[PDB]
RNA sequence: AGGACCGAACCGACUAAUGUUGAAAAAUUAGCGGAUGACUUGUGGCUGGGGGUGAAAGGCCAAUCAAACCGGGAGAUAGCU
RNA sequence: GCUCGCCGGAAGACCAAGGGUUCCUGUCCAACGUUAAUCGGGGCAGGGUGAGUCGACCCCUAAGGCGAGGCCGAAAGGCGU
RNA sequence: CACAGGUGGUCAGGUAGAGAAUACCAAGGCGCUUGAGAGAACUCGGGUGAAGGAACUAGGCAAAAUGGUGCCGUAACUUCGGGAGAAGGCACGCUGAUAUGUAGGUGAGGUCCCUCGCGGAUGGAGCUGAAAUCAGUCGAAGAUACCAGCUGGCUGCAACU
RNA sequence: AAUUCCUUGUCGGGUAAGUUCCGACCUGCACGAAUGGCGUAAUGAUGGCCAGGCUGUCUCCACCCGAGACUCAGUGAAAUU
RNA sequence: GCUCAACGGAUAAAAGGUACUCCGGGGAUAACAGGCUGAUACCGCCCAAGAGUUCAUAUCGACGGCGGUGUUUGGCACCUCGAUGUCGGCUCAUCACAUCCUGGGGCUGAAGUAGGUCCCAAGGGUAUGGCUGUUCGCCAUUUAAAGUGGUACGCGAGCUGGGUUUAGAACGUCGUGAGACAGUUCGGUCCCUAUCUGCCGUGGGCGCUGGAGAACUGAGGGGGGCUGCUCCUAGUACGAGAGGACCGGAGUGGACGCAUCACUGGUGUUCGGGUUGUCAUGCCAAUGGCACUGCCCGGUAGCUAAAUGCGGAAGAGAUAAGUGCUGAAAGCAUCUAAGCACGAAACUUGCCCCGAGAUGAGUUCUCCCUGACCCUUUAAGGGUCCUGAAGGAACGUUGAAGACGACGACGUUGAUAGGCCGGGUGUGUAAGCGCAGCGAUGCGUUGAGCUAACCGGUACUAAUGAACCGUGAGGCUUAA
């Protein structure tokens, strides 16, 4: 249920190994408007492809 | 175990999970754009779609089957007034989904789901 | 598919009406006798001035079930309620002579031919 | 008529599951007993610790009871740890 | 704002008790809110509670309390007209 | 603690219902101050289940089951009250005729009388309204949902509440 | 026997099989007459036994619906050492 | 002047209960389990009076003797009292062999069937119920068999809580009583979110010496190994009969295991329908919400067992007890000393699965990269510009794959998902209208309408031009 002994820092940083966060490898630009995009996510401003399909 | 299973249960039961789509199929027709969660609109394709081509043909016995897929005069009055003779040449994929990125307050992906013409 | 404490008709004239099997024979561990499968049956109620008395401790053939029959071809053969027909311990021949109502051919064998012979159908 | 019967409110607490660093220092759900009476309940009052009260279980007397709590004798005493 | 769902002998309306400004408006989001917060019973400021008839006070008394003289008791004090 | 608990009194709509039960609603008020996905093991709360039917287990624990109204029928024993809703059996929706709403309740006009009106018999308009027989009829099922006794036998103890 | 050690006493009933139960017996270790004896209709969230019905209690588990479990974003304990 | 006798004499003067209990201690000291021992227990052997129809040793074995185990009852007080939860049951097991069944064999008071006893053998298998808290035990009915023991009398941070071992109460008995009883009876709270070891699964990293994609060898590891009944040989051998085989062959079952959904079904709150009450969509008609999916009736795909396929092997090698052949020591005799031949479910293989982190990191096939300059502690060195291949990863549409990773398919050179069309399946004749009937309702249009996951098609929607990581021929030595 609960230790015997206090684990140490370096057991606390061999498991926070696999805590690292993935960068996005490459954000895509818009051929249209040249923005930089998540891929396969519209821009900030509402473009997709080249083609401005939002509203605003 | 969920081999070759359709549907999401998406943490619901499935009278809220009928009742939330009606009402979303319902503000799908009204504006032609929305804005809602990716999976919620994967489904949301599953329940307008079928609306839709059973808005082609114009018949007391369709518009009754809509009233009872939907609740809403309204709705069934644009579905077979508009949308029927607009999609009237197409064959399926009247809807369109386009992530959006994510909500600040849960993180949850978004998309809008659009109609594939509706010039606004 | 015939158990333990399960009850059956009895469809013959050896003056038993309802009999309970208490063990199913054949191996160790064995879980159900099916249609022409033997038993070990208890009387639970018996007509009086018969062959056979209530309490008797006897054995019995399965001669229909609920659960059916399947045939070669994938057919069932399923009834309305488990009847069996009482035979004595040591010899096992049938201890009545009439047989009532329908069997099937899984008793067609060298020893349940008395029971196909008297038996109305099948 | 009834310390009668079935049964809500109300008063209780027989069984089971849950929960047991709980939603809760005693509860929740499903069932369960009484339910015009020796009933229940509000407001105020009285009984005080070797005392009270007790259809009596050593029960209850502010989550504390084979002798409450607070302060004092008091740094009791401890051939023991 | 429109749809959807729940309570409806209550999860609605109003009192007593208890609380004390939580009430309404403007503004702010450090901390508090089991998340975010533009919102809040949160911080800051200003405003809001109008009685011959409602309640209290008031006049009357119940259980009980206190109790001039008094009886009683080492003192304290107990009982009582 | 912004805590599934406790907290006296008043108000008491519609439909069905004996009902302040229960279901769905009105007025009114709320979705309970983390969410988005996924749809493993296992845990918790439920639904269904072939054949068998207590073989489970310390034990039918828990579940399943019964469950309403009317009529009929109702044992041992008994303190003559009971036991008793003993056990057990039948019927049950909807439509029409009897009878354009029957039996019954209320009762306008108008007649009449009057120690006199807020008046007593006549009258029956209108409104409300069971229950039953017959005939038909739909369903697998008519107490259709919620709600709503399991029954019997032998025995110890304690009269009983 | 709420009382019996030997004891699962003996015989019978009920079960295929009954240390439990029911009835009879009497060698009552160690009943007994208001610390009452023996019966007793009715009552019981009372102990024991048997039967009809019912069933996922079980043979022997299967599938399904929801809440967790798992992943993502926010906040962020504990015992122990 | 002391039975101050507990005799170095507490006081002149003193008994009990606590289960209502308390506090300081002690593993200095009992109960559990562990430890030492092994009287006792169990097993084994030595002698042979005797039993066994004659006959000590087929089978037993008195009087006495010697060991083994650690296994019962005990002995000791070594660990634990600043806590090591007790009996039985359930779930899950694991080893031993002193073998219960199945295999091999010697003897037999072995004619045959059926047995007994001993030796070898631990691969697999190895009851269900009534009674009782039971372990045991008795009984019923089975089975090839229902083995004996160890594992904290295995298993409560896995379940239970019937029993023992609290507080309530009662009977018998004892006691003046409070109370008590290795008597009986009814009732009576079982916490823990897993850090480490272990174990079952699944990933990330690096390594394997230039990188990458596949396909393998197989060192090593795991799984599996049970058996009944019937018929033929054969009513033969044997046997006075009664009965009745070895060896060999065939079929058909029980339990267990793997896979699967064609069948029979279960489920199927995502499909269709019936129906109760109520609210609603202005109303009729029709639909929807809510009441456990309201309650029910069926039922697709998937998952699934009760459904249906398959399996345990044969064979080989080396052997156990055992049987021998030849054969001396020891002219004979002798299975043994040399040499040779058989011999079991046990061992190694053969069967299935994992498997190169097998750091001893293996093998095979294919693909890819073939540019210039500077610098200095000259080296398997550093730096700038050009170049960025094979491939991968990431992202997206996703899966009969999956907790998350992972794994498989697909991304316009496109059937990867949704939609759409056609079919199929399921439900069972929609609505509207007409006709008949007073009406409920019935008939026709109509096997209609609707129909999830299915089958065959179809670019309608969504799977983007890109960017990102990955380099630029790959060390030394010797040898051919």
């Amino acid at each position: 249920a609960v230790q015997q002994n206090k684990p140490t820092r370096s057991k606390r940083g061999m498991r926070r190994s696999h805590d690292a966060l993935t960068a996005v490898t490459s954000l895509s630009v818009d051929k249209t408007s040249g923005e930089k995009h998540l891929r396969h996510h519209i821009t900030a401003d509402g473009y997709y492809r080249g083609r401005k399909v939002i509203a605003k | 175990m969920r081999h070759r299973k359709s549907g999401r249960q998406l943490n619901r039961n499935s009278s809220h999970r009928q009742a939330m789509f009606r009402n979303m199929a319902g503000s799908l027709v009204r504006h032609e754009i929305i804005k809602t969660t990716l999976p919620k609109a994967k489904e949301l394709r599953r329940v307008v779609e079928p609306l839709i081509t059973l808005a082609k043909t114009d018949s007391v016995a369709n518009r009754r089957l809509a009233f009872a897929r939907t609740r809403d005069n309204e709705i069934v009055a644009k579905l077979f007034n508009e949308l029927g003779p607009r999609f009237a040449s197409r064959a399926g994929g009247y809807t369109r989904i386009l992530k959006c990125g994510f909500r600040a307050g849960d993180n949850a992906p978004m998309a809008y789901i659009e109609l594939v013409d509706r010039s606004e | 598919m015939i158990q333990e404490q399960t009850m059956l008709n009895v469809a013959d004239n050896s003056g038993a009406r309802r009999v309970m099997c208490i063990k199913v024979l054949g191996g160790s561990h064995r879980r159900y006798a099916g249609v022409g499968d033997i038993i070990k049956i208890t009387i639970k109620e018996a007509i009086p001035r018969g062959k056979v008395k209530k309490g008797d401790v006897l054995k019995a053939v399965v001669v229909r079930t609920k659960k059916g029959v399947r045939r070669p071809d994938g057919s069932v053969i399923r009834f309305d309620g488990n009847a069996c027909v009482l035979l004595n311990n040591n010899s096992e021949q049938p201890i009545g002579t009439r047989i009532f109502g329908p069997v099937t051919r899984e008793l067609r064998s060298e020893k349940f031919m008395k029971i196909i012979s008297l038996a109305p159908e099948v």
